[PDB]
RNA sequence: CUCCAAUAGCGUAUAUUAUGUUGCAGUUAAAAAGCUCGUAGUUGAACUUUGGGCCCGGUUGGCCGGUCGGAUUUCCAACGGGGCCUUUCCUUCUGGCUAACCUUGAGUCCUUGUGGCUCUUGGCGAACCAGGACUUUUACUUUGAAAAAAUUAGAGUGUUCAAAGCAGGCGUAUUGCUCGAAUAUAUUAGCAUGGAAUAAUAGAAUAGGACGUUUGGUUCUAUUUUGUUGGUUUCUAGGACCAUCGUAAUGAUUAAUAGGGACGGUCGGGGGCAUCAGUAUUCAAUUGUCAGAGGUGAAAUUCUUGGAUUUAUUGAAGACUAACUACUGCGAAAGCAUUUGCCAAGGACGUUUUCAUUAAUCAAGAACGAAAGUUAGGGGAUCGAAGAUGAUCAGAUACCGUCGUAGUCUUAACCAUAAACUAUGCCGACUAGGGAUCGGGUGGUGUUUUUUUAAUGACCCACUCGGCACCUUACGAGAAAU
């Protein structure tokens, strides 16, 4: 039984890249997948993507460029206490100057840098670099 | 995820599981079982000079020559101990209440005897290195 | 392969695929209007009937059930819609 | 560690010390004080 | 996939995208609701009715030409059974399996099979019971099942 | 006797410091319960205000600086907060309040004027007072108070330095002047505020649903005023309920390449009970001939007027299912192979059927489980643990042969574990090529069967689900076989 619909969307994207592909079908999409897809895109880590409407849960086609090393999900959505954000980025980003911890907060799904700027925190979704 | 829970509410399972597995720690388990050093508890041990080994050695200041055979007082176990710098052997006679320590050399010499675990520090309450330097005198 | 249009698959290679593995899914069974000139009206049969569909008035038959597509009764005719 | 402890009749795990540190540190100091008390046996 | 055996059979109706129409379909909600009723009046399960409506008539999905599901139509017209159809056909089957195990106390396969059918029954009762369509502490007993179904 | 290390401090002894939430491992040399069901527990598909328009005021930063290091307007981007209008309860009435403009009443300091604020007489709510009347329930996060001091981090200060201490620093050092004694940290829970993503909870389907401008009938509550205090009942005000007419888009989300169920035609050595066959093995009776027959590396124990072994016709008993046979095909696994009848079961497939989250995995608990073995009956052909025997020659390259108890089969009950093995948890999802094959289904002016063409059937081609497998490889993995 599909536990995380996000998890299947990231690992799909990840396996595409690793195999040199330029697109992936993903299934079944969600509000959360879209927003996560949206953040990566805003930052160049993927191209455009299309939501196809099966009369169901959705499918998505992502077009990816090849700037992407890894997009991972964080399996329990642990609470982060805004000061703990440093400890996450460090644990799991390649350097202090690029890459993002993306996470869910009362003020929207946003990467940690926007989170820092907006001075909000919340729970941790996953990451890109 | 292989094998641990990851859930946001799996904190208890995660603590218990740790507790359970700490018992594989040799140090931890001794700490909690209250198991509680070479011969006893202490750093040193007092002992009685039974006899002086290696008096008949020809070659002076050897390793066979320095050995005295001391029995520990708290157990009756008898054991051999170096007495450092052979001229020291003049100070120990027999039945002379010696403190044993750990010998604990770092790297082996040419003629050393492995299994000489101990060294003699004080005898009748005064230090051998205080005796060898002619600071104190042996009380009787 | 390596780069292709998942969004605009060719109708042929879409046609050969399984009904749940097309781009968006739909059935591949049809309905039909069916008549035997003894009567003057037209009953509507499903291409995979299961029930041995009896005509409007005359207990005649029309199609027996099968593994899939119903076999229509020998001396008849039909159109799809 | 699971069956070694159960070999003895009493549960081995059940008997333990609340503090490893205090038990261990006090045990060495008490032993040194004793060894000190011991002296070779004599006649009056 | 498949709760009481190793089977991996993907296999179902691929329902159409078109939630209304069929445009070649005339008739009326009026008509087929009447149709739904008199059928269920003969003692037909909603499933049977859906099938019966699918072949002889044009009724692509009852819920499309009528606003409602077939069981809900039944319930409205006061035609709903004492227990849901699927629970019924489980119980009815367990009865027939047990009646056979009584006649054949040497058929271990049947014993095993009975267990599965009842384990599915009890789990389904538990569901219906959770959602109030069965009274709290409604329960399948084998001693009383034969009554329940026939 | 000669150097080296640390130097008022240096040596020696002892124990100890330098399990995986983050983040371990469980094919082959650590470790997946034999198998399935299953409660607790953990977990659990997608969908319900999004988009667009307008205003307001903040804090960094640029380029100017006006100005005697920092200053503010306008030009500018950028990042954030608030409030509006978009079909949009903000708990709600009943006033108290108004700060804000749709206002404007005059005009205007002044850059040709919407640049600008004082300024009261028609026209903003919510900003919050306080009285009534009522409110689905949580998690998370924010900010704010909290948290004793000591220690810790850390500012200031020439304890002569320093560890410290919280002192001290300036003069008219003859009648006094003065800076201090900060700040940070401190989480679970409770309190208070802001957010409304993510995740739960509750809602209207036998309508006992929602609002009301309506009204009947029913019932509770009791403050004002009748001079006062008590009694009783009128009036009046506010609930609650049963009806009836009114208002209304009246009220049920997809239909998961989730899951259950119905249905159609199939497939299988899946199971149970009964049943029918086959040759063989042993034995019996009848028979035919003659001296050996048996067994082994070689022998012997053994059987032979009792015609052995061999032959013939015929009969009984119990077990088994050869060849076909294919590790295919089926089953949860143990396991399942003559045939037919009955009994219930199952997967896959087909499916514009049905239900609609019912599910995944699972401590406890439970169903089944090869051979041997155990209890009580039956059976007891065969093979045959035990036992008893044969000869033991040069060797053992060719360590067995004979008798044979239990047992082997079956019923009723036990035991309850196997290298119960792919020596590899379960559910799902993604990633790459090829030809065979099993089942199911779809498509064909394919082949073959003849009859008069068909219908059937078997076969051929293409496709598609779901199987048991093999081949080749990688844009993958491994210590390497793979
Ligand atoms: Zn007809």
């Amino acid at each position: 039984t599909r536990s995380s619909v996000l998890a299947d969307a990231l690992n799909a994207i990840n396996n595409a890249e690793k195999t040199g592909k330029r697109q992936v079908l993903i299934r079944p999409s969600s509000k959360v997948i879209i927003k996560f897809l949206q953040v990566m895109q805003k930052h160049g880590y993927i191209g455009e993507f299309e939501y196809i409407d099966d009369h169901r849960s959705g499918k998505i086609v992502v077009q990816l460029n090849g700037r992407l090393n890894k997009c991972g999900v964080i399996s329990p959505r642990f609470n982060v206490k805004i000061g703990d954000i440093e400890k996450w980025t460090a644990n799991l980003l390649p350097a202090r100057q690029f890459g993002y911890v993306i996470l869910t907060t009362s003020a929207g799904i946003m990467d940690h840098e926007e989170a820092r700027r907006k001075h909000v925190s919340g729970k941790i979704l996953g990451f890109v670099y | 995820g292989k094998g641990k829970p990851r859930g946001l509410n799996s904190a208890r399972k995660l603590r218990v599981h740790r507790r359970n597995n700490r018992w594989a720690e040799n140090n931890y388990k001794k700490r909690l079982l209250g198991t509680a050093s070479p011969f006893g508890g202490s750093s040193h041990a007092k002992g009685i000079v039974l006899e002086k080994l290696g008096i008949e050695s020809k070659q002076p200041n050897s390793a066979i020559r320095k050995c005295v055979r001391v029995q520990l007082i708290k157990n009756g176990k008898k054991v051999t101990a170096f007495v450092p710098n052979d001229g020291c052997l003049n100070f120990v006679d027999e039945n002379d209440e010696v403190l044993l320590a750990g010998f604990g050399r770092k790297g082996k010499a040419k003629g050393d005897i492995p299994g000489v675990r101990f060294k003699v520090v004080k005898v009748s309450g005064v230090s051998l290195l205080a005796l060898w330097k002619e600071k104190k005198e042996k009380p009787r | 392969v390596l780069v292709q249009d998942l969004l605009h698959p060719t109708a042929a290679s879409e046609a050969r695929k399984h009904k749940l593995k097309t781009l968006v899914q739909g059935p591949r069974s049809y309905f039909l209007d069916v008549k035997c000139p003894g009567c003057l009206n037209i009953t509507t049969v499903f291409s995979h009937a299961q029930t041995a569909v009896t005509c409007e008035s005359c207990s005649t038959i029309l199609c027996t059930p099968t593994g899939g597509k119903a076999k229509l009764s020998e001396g008849t005719s039909f159109r799809r819609k | 560690a699971k069956k070694k402890l159960h070999t003895q009749g009493h549960n081995a795990k059940a008997f333990a010390v609340a503090a490893p540190g205090k038990m261990a540190r006090t045990m060495q100091r008490s032993s040194d004080v004793n060894e000190r008390k011991l002296h070779v046996p004599m006649v009056d | 996939g498949r709760m009481h055996s190793a089977g991996k059979g993907i296999s179902s109706s691929a329902i159409p995208y078109s939630r209304n129409a069929p445009a070649w379909f005339k008739l009326s909600s009026e008509s087929v609701i009447e149709q739904i009723v008199k059928y269920a009046r003969k003692g037909l399960t909603p499933s049977q009715i859906g099938v019966l409506l699918r072949d002889a008539h044009g009724v692509t999905q009852a819920r499309v030409i009528t606003g409602n599901k077939i069981m809900r139509i039944l319930k409205s017209n006061g035609l709903a059974p004492e227990i849901p159809e699927d629970l019924y056909y489980l119980i009815k089957k367990a009865v027939s399996v047990r009646k056979h195990l009584e006649r054949n106390r040497k058929d271990k396969d049947a014993k095993f099979r009975l267990i599965l059918i009842e384990s599915r029954i009890h789990r389904l009762a538990r569901y219906y019971r959770t959602v109030a369509v069965l009274p709290p502490n409604w329960k399948y007993e084998s001693a009383t099942a034969s009554a329940l179904v026939n």
